[PDB]
């Protein structure tokens, strides 16, 4: 009824077992006299297992005994969770003190069937405007920052925590395992002076810690937001809830990791990976089903300055959209800095969206597109010289790109601004104004960070 | 014992039996709790095997039997506009499906003396194809491109095309997520083309066992109608996927690794499937049915479709593939977001049936269209850098220019005979000559309105029959001629 | 004796026998109560030869009983064979009931001896204009088609097919081709219809049957053309009978994926460790000896279009006469798309050919090489840059690539054009006027599959 | 204040031990857990709170903040940071000084690159002078 451990060689764990009583594939097992916990991977004849340690790993030896939950890991999951941080296995470390929810749920389990998924292809809608016209996100997607470490990728996970809750009454987790770079405080903190601290669940784990714990952390945020999302108010119906799981540092790690989204391993189990049945299983877990929808945000690195068909790509097969920060407009000071070109989504077609929103999205984009390719030709000539079919091209393209800044609840309590919340609809009538040329008379300075046309047009007449 | 036996390994879906001495090399086995596997491996004291389905309920020492059976999956006319996975079992939740009959999943395919040459078209609704690349009742052919680049545009485009001719269509999705999936369908209710087709779906949270069968099933699905004198259809979503499904499972499974890191019989596993599409005689149908239908011919038309990376057609894989089936279609991404659409490559696409698969009318006209079109590319890469031209390039080069976005179309608007006929022939005799390069995209759509709402009768004639007689020519030539005058766009 | 199976692995399949009955290599040995037979491959042993089963290995299981027929897979050979169609084992499959011949020969043989071995001496005209030129023919000699995927291979052996075949009387041809059916099943009726099915016979294999098939498919037409050029009627040859194999390359693709499993080790690209001999077995038992001759055209297909492949790389020794084919010629329009240069024949001798005709071949291959040089600074610099003696050479270049195409008899249900044939003193003829500057106003979109120089002059006149 | 003389010979130290110990080259230059094993040592250069610094001894301190920095240093062939090992310890730090070679030869000592040199933390651990 108790094993013994029988080969230690990195993180694999050979556990044998008695004739008659073997432990199925993702059974937690408890080993006594130390803190850790083991989770099954395979089975390999002769009663004998491979498993993978979970807690911290400190003086074990050979033949120590075990315990079997008979059980999955299960974590706990409840509203008592928001403003909290946990360890891999749920237990809390930021020393407020234990977590009262009482039901858990477990982390391995199977995907919906085809008679769960959703009757239409819905849009998302967040505060920013700038991402809501250019690169619409959907329901059930998957998201990419591809940004790098010196522009402000923080404050734009924080605006989408505190819209989603307003714009959609939704909660969120995160998970990520360690940190990449270090240049402003760490997150916990800046979501504590932020006060959108008690909206969110928080899992988080450290690199010296064994790599059973690196992983398994996705599977823990991903629990977490299942269970926000079924949960029914008395209408009736779901939540809609992101998932933020951070990148695990670098893209060449994230190329497992990216993979580790996708359910493979940097070399955890060296002798016969388990992942095509645990992957996969990942990628699916991620949908909108009729009552909720679950959406994924992950950031990722682009040293190479490439990314895209430039980068590897390999994280390009499965993402539906990519938001891309610029250090460029971020040295404006356009904030939130997301390049209006560059960044692509899939579901900016005239289908999925409706011809209106199709046709002017794509016109914004080639007036940018034009003043981009004419701004060396206005620097090294002047503006004056240049024709006044292409200035008036220059203005809007001004005025646009001006427009795209708004400014943030999230960090109202730093500058003191009211803040905005643009409602998408307003955000297509403003554009589509702007690109008639109706706005044409009204000055320029009257759309950076003034957020709603109705505003600027206020702005406009107060000076 | 020789049908009982144990187990003795679980690991990403491989299970190893102990026992099973009285096992064949395919033959099902029962698992406990209403599981079937399937013989791969034998060896000198184990047996291995995939199991179809999931397979986290199972543990060491559980028990196993024999069925004495082949793989084999229902097959009909009733399982038209339905929904199944990879063995069949209904999805949709639109009640069970009233199965008679069932056939082997893996057969070998008609011999030499039992099959005949291929004269009778297929038609997609795509200028392209139809008139550059033909496709007949028979032939094999791939799409071939990058992602993101509309190669799965053109196969449904095809499926829809085919709402008057009578040919039942399969759809095959390896790989694919669910709301891809769900999509697909709702497309294709929409627009009243689920009435003959049926869908089988092995989805990305399936297991790979899945994944590796789903082209066989629907294979033996398709070839209920080619037996009998009727025509059929298929369409893999995605060979790729099944490539690295197979290779999953022939390296979990104990087998040499081999170039690529792929393993061996791949080039066996991709060809066993694609040559059991063929056009059998009358002799064949006659003898298959026992006298009950007599001169008939029956077909089956395949469309697989391979994706490749960075753009490369010289990788070994794509080329395996290629050497297999009797044509391909390439799509290039720097022509899809340079607005050309469907973006194909005319020098590097070809169709070896040729002529024959195709209607009088067009085979008349759509001659030498496509090697023209890589010589003018040629000529204009060659000519950016000569600084003198004369008469003939620069004739050249505006013909090249204007066939070439005169083969641009939009999605969802598949064109028919008389269509393709009427802008093959203005293109041809030269009534595009003195129309601007931009604007071409619209006169081809007004001349075909203008040429549907009136001259009706001749496009009658037209689409019922593919003769091209004199009067036939004439009476275009002179509708061509009066839409050019008293006429704007 | 009598053996059991005791392993199965795909096609590979091992049979162990008694002590002192072990059958030799190559030892045929028939299943009872199945269709199927195994050939021995190599010995392992304690009484256990490791073996390949020619037919589908399915509907069988281990324990199954073997007898052994202690000689060689024999076919029959003789003059009844004339007219019929094949499978590998030789039984026919034209539905045309059996064949009457007793004689019977052995599929393994040796190779003949140093000292009887005959010249080549005489030309052998094809009608094809860069052939005819470049590359002269001789009876009794070896041809090979190097081509990737999609370059035309076939096409040019039908027209060879049809422009010699058809021709040369009392010739006994035999056919070894082996192709997607459609192409084969095309062939036989239309050998049929022109009632030249007298004098040919054919052995076929698909590419669906298992491994053990496609491995031993050349070896029994090289039988049945080494039967027919060895026997002499009263007064009388062999009748020089003619062998053409469109399956050289199967034999060592299936040779490669069996090797593994006989456990061979990976080598080079991962080829099979016995590549060279392998190869060179078969490779050799195409020749002529002095009691006879043999003409051969083969089809070499070149694994991912690069020709270092080892595959490819080690059958150039073995031919007298090579003919390459090039993607980049085919996209580009020209048909047949055969390389001017990286194309050679040992008959191109001025002893042999002529003097004319060998100034006339250095020539051509001087000026294209020359032009292949002349692109970079084209690019870089101006055409107009280069001197006027380049300027010649550029417009020679590109005139006669063109003028190396003509249309084929075979392949006129592509273009729709009628087929052409040309002799080779009109090809002479032609070359020694454009390599003179003569028809130097001619355009070059004259030259395109117009065939003869006077064809050449009419279609300039045309436009 | 650690550092570090050469991190590239650890790695290659590291590749030697585990060449030896049988297990498989791989695909790349190097092993894959390089990456884990830079990583595990440049996490642990942080500054404290003053709470944890009386946590850890026992009030004998207070209103006192640790702190440990660190200097490691890379080698490059060529100038090429495209390489495995480079582009994996670029990414998870917090800075990079970018000395070249051109510069170097040319008189210009010390050799530092400002177009490609950054800091993240810059302008915060300054003095107001
Ligand atoms: N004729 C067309 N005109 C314009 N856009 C088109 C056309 N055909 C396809 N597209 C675009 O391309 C998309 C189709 O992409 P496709 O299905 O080839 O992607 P994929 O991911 O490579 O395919 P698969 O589903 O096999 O994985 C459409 O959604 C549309 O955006
Ligand atoms: N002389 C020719 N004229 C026109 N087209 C040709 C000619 N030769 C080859 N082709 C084209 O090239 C393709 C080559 O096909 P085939 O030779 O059967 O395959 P492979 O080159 O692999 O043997 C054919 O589909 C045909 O369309
Ligand atoms: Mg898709
Ligand atoms: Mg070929």
């Amino acid at each position: 009824s108790s094993g013994r451990i029988i080969q230690i060689i990195g993180a694999v764990i050979d556990v044998e077992f008695e004739r008659t009583s073997v432990p199925k594939i993702y059974d937690a097992l408890q080993v006594d006299g130390t803190e850790t916990t083991l989770e099954v991977q395979q089975q390999l004849g002769d009663g004998v297992v491979r498993t993978i340690a979970m807690g911290s790993t400190e003086g074990l030896k050979r033949g120590l005994t075990v315990t079997s939950t008979n059980a999955p890991i299960s974590v706990p999951v409840g509203t008592a969770t928001l403003g909290r941080i946990m360890d891999v296995l749920g237990r809390p470390i930021d020393e407020a003190g234990p977590v009262a929810t009482e039901e858990r749920l477990p982390i391995h389990r199977q995907a919906p069937s085809y008679a769960e998924q959703a009757a239409s292809t819905d849009l998302l809608e967040t505060g920013i405007k700038v991402i809501d016209l250019l690169c619409p996100f959907a329901k059930g997607g998957k998201v990419g920052l591809f940004g790098g470490a010196g522009v402000g990728k923080t404050v734009n996970m924080m605006e989408l925590i505190n819209n989603i809750a307003k714009a959609h009454s939704g909660l969120s987790v995160f998970a990520g395992v360690g940190e990449r770079t270090r240049e402003g405080n760490d997150f916990y903190h800046e979501m504590k002076d932020s006060n959108v601290l008690d909206k969110v669940a928080m899992v988080y784990g450290q690199m010296n810690e064994p790599p059973g714990n690196r992983l398994r952390v996705a599977l823990t945020g991903l629990t977490m937001a299942e269970y926000f999302r079924d949960e029914k108010d008395e209408n009736g119906k779901g939540r809609d809830v992101l998932l933020f799981v951070d990148n695990i540092y670098r893209y060449t790690l994230a190329g497992t990791e990216v993979s580790a989204l996708l359910g493979r391993m940097p070399s955890a189990v060296g002798y016969q990976p388990t992942l095509a049945e645990e992957m996969g299983v990942l990628q699916e877990r991620i949908t909108s089903t009729k009552s909720g929808s679950i959406t994924s945000i992950q950031a990722v690195y682009v040293p190479a300055d490439d990314l895209t068909d430039p980068s590897p790509a390999t994280t390009f097969a499965h993402l539906d959209a990519t938001v891309v920060l610029s250090r460029d407009i971020a040295s404006s000071g356009i904030y939130p800095a997301i390049d209006p070109l560059d960044s692509t989504s899939r579901q900016l077609d005239p289908l999925v969206v409706g011809q209106e929103h199709y046709e002017i999205a794509r016109a914004v984009q080639n007036v940018l597109q034009r003043y981009k390719e004419l701004k060396d030709i206005i620097a090294i000539l002047g503006m004056d010289e240049l024709a006044e079919e292409d200035k008036l091209v220059v203005y809007r393209a001004r005025k646009i790109q001006r427009f795209f800044s708004q400014p943030f609840h999230v960090a109202e309590v730093f500058t003191g601004a009211p803040g905005k919340l643009v409602p998408l609809k307003e955000t297509i009538r403003g554009f589509k104004g702007l690109l008639a040329g109706e706005y044409d008379h009204i000055p320029e300075q009257a759309f950076y960070m003034v957020g709603g046309i109705d505003e600027v047009i206020a702005k406009a007449e107060k000076l | 014992a020789k049908n009982e036996g144990t187990i003795v390994m679980v690991s990403d879906g491989i299970v190893r039996i102990h026992g099973l001495a009285d096992a064949m090399y395919g033959e099902m086995i029962e698992f406990d709790g209403g599981l079937f596997g399937m013989a791969l491996n034998l060896e000198q004291d184990s047996v291995g095997a995939v199991v179809l389905g999931n397979y986290l309920s199972l543990q060491e020492g559980q028990k196993a039997r024999c069925t004495g059976r082949v793989l084999e999956v229902p097959v009909g006319p009733e399982l038209l506009g339905r929904v199944v996975d990879a063995l069949g079992n209904p999805i949709d939740g639109k009640g069970p499906i009233d199965a008679k009959l069932t056939d082997a999943v893996e057969k070998v395919a008609p011999g030499v003396i039992w099959r005949q040459s291929v004269d009778q078209p297929v038609q997609t609704g795509y200028k392209s194809v139809d008139t550059m690349i033909p496709v007949g009742r028979g032939q094999r052919e791939l799409i071939i491109g990058d992602r993101q680049t509309g190669k799965t545009a053109m196969a449904i485009d095809a499926i829809i095309a085919q709402k008057n001719s009578g040919i039942k269509c399969v759809y095959v999705a390896i790989g694919q997520k669910q709301s891809t999936i769900a999509n697909v369908v709702r497309k294709l209710e929409e627009t009243g083309a689920m009435a003959y087709t049926t869908v089988v779906a092995a989805a990305a949270a399936d297991p790979a066992a899945m994944q590796y069968l789903a082209p066989y099933s629907g294979c033996t699905m398709g070839e209920y109608f080619r037996d009998r004198g009727e025509d059929a259809l298929i369409i893999y979503d995605d060979l790729s996927k099944q490539a690295v499904a197979y290779r999953q499972i022939s390296l979990l499974l104990r087998r040499p690794p081999g170039r690529e890191a792929y393993p061996g019989d791949v080039f066996y596993l991709h060809s066993r499937l694609l040559e059991r599409a063929s056009r059998v005689s009358a002799e064949y149908v006659e003898k298959f049915t026992n006298g009950a239908v007599t001169g008939k011919t029956g077909s089956l038309t395949a469309l697989p479709i391979i994706e490749t990376q960075a753009g490369d057609v010289s990788a070994f894989v794509p080329t395996n593939v290629i050497s297999i089936t009797d044509g391909q279609i390439f799509l290039e991404t720097s022509l899809f977001n340079a607005g050309i659409r469907p973006a194909v490559n005319a020098g590097i696409s070809v169709s070896r049936v040729g002529g024959s698969a195709q209607t009088k009318i067009i085979k008349k006209l759509s001659g030498g269209i496509r090697t023209a079109l890589a010589q003018y590319r040629e000529l204009a890469a060659f000519a950016q850098f000569a600084s003198d031209l004369d008469e003939a390039t620069r004739k050249q080069l505006e013909h090249g220019q204007r066939v070439t976005e005169l083969m641009k179309q939009k999605q969802y608007a598949p064109y028919s005979i008389a269509d393709q006929a009427v802008s093959v022939y203005a293109s041809n005799e030269g009534y595009m000559a003195d129309v601007e390069v931009k604007k071409i995209v619209d006169f081809d759509a007004a001349l075909i309105a203008y040429f549907r709402s009136e001259y009706a009768p001749l496009m009658k004639q037209i689409d019922e029959t593919g003769d091209y007689n004199k009067d036939i020519e004439a009476a275009i030539k002179a509708g061509i001629e009066s839409f050019k005058a008293t006429q704007t766009y």
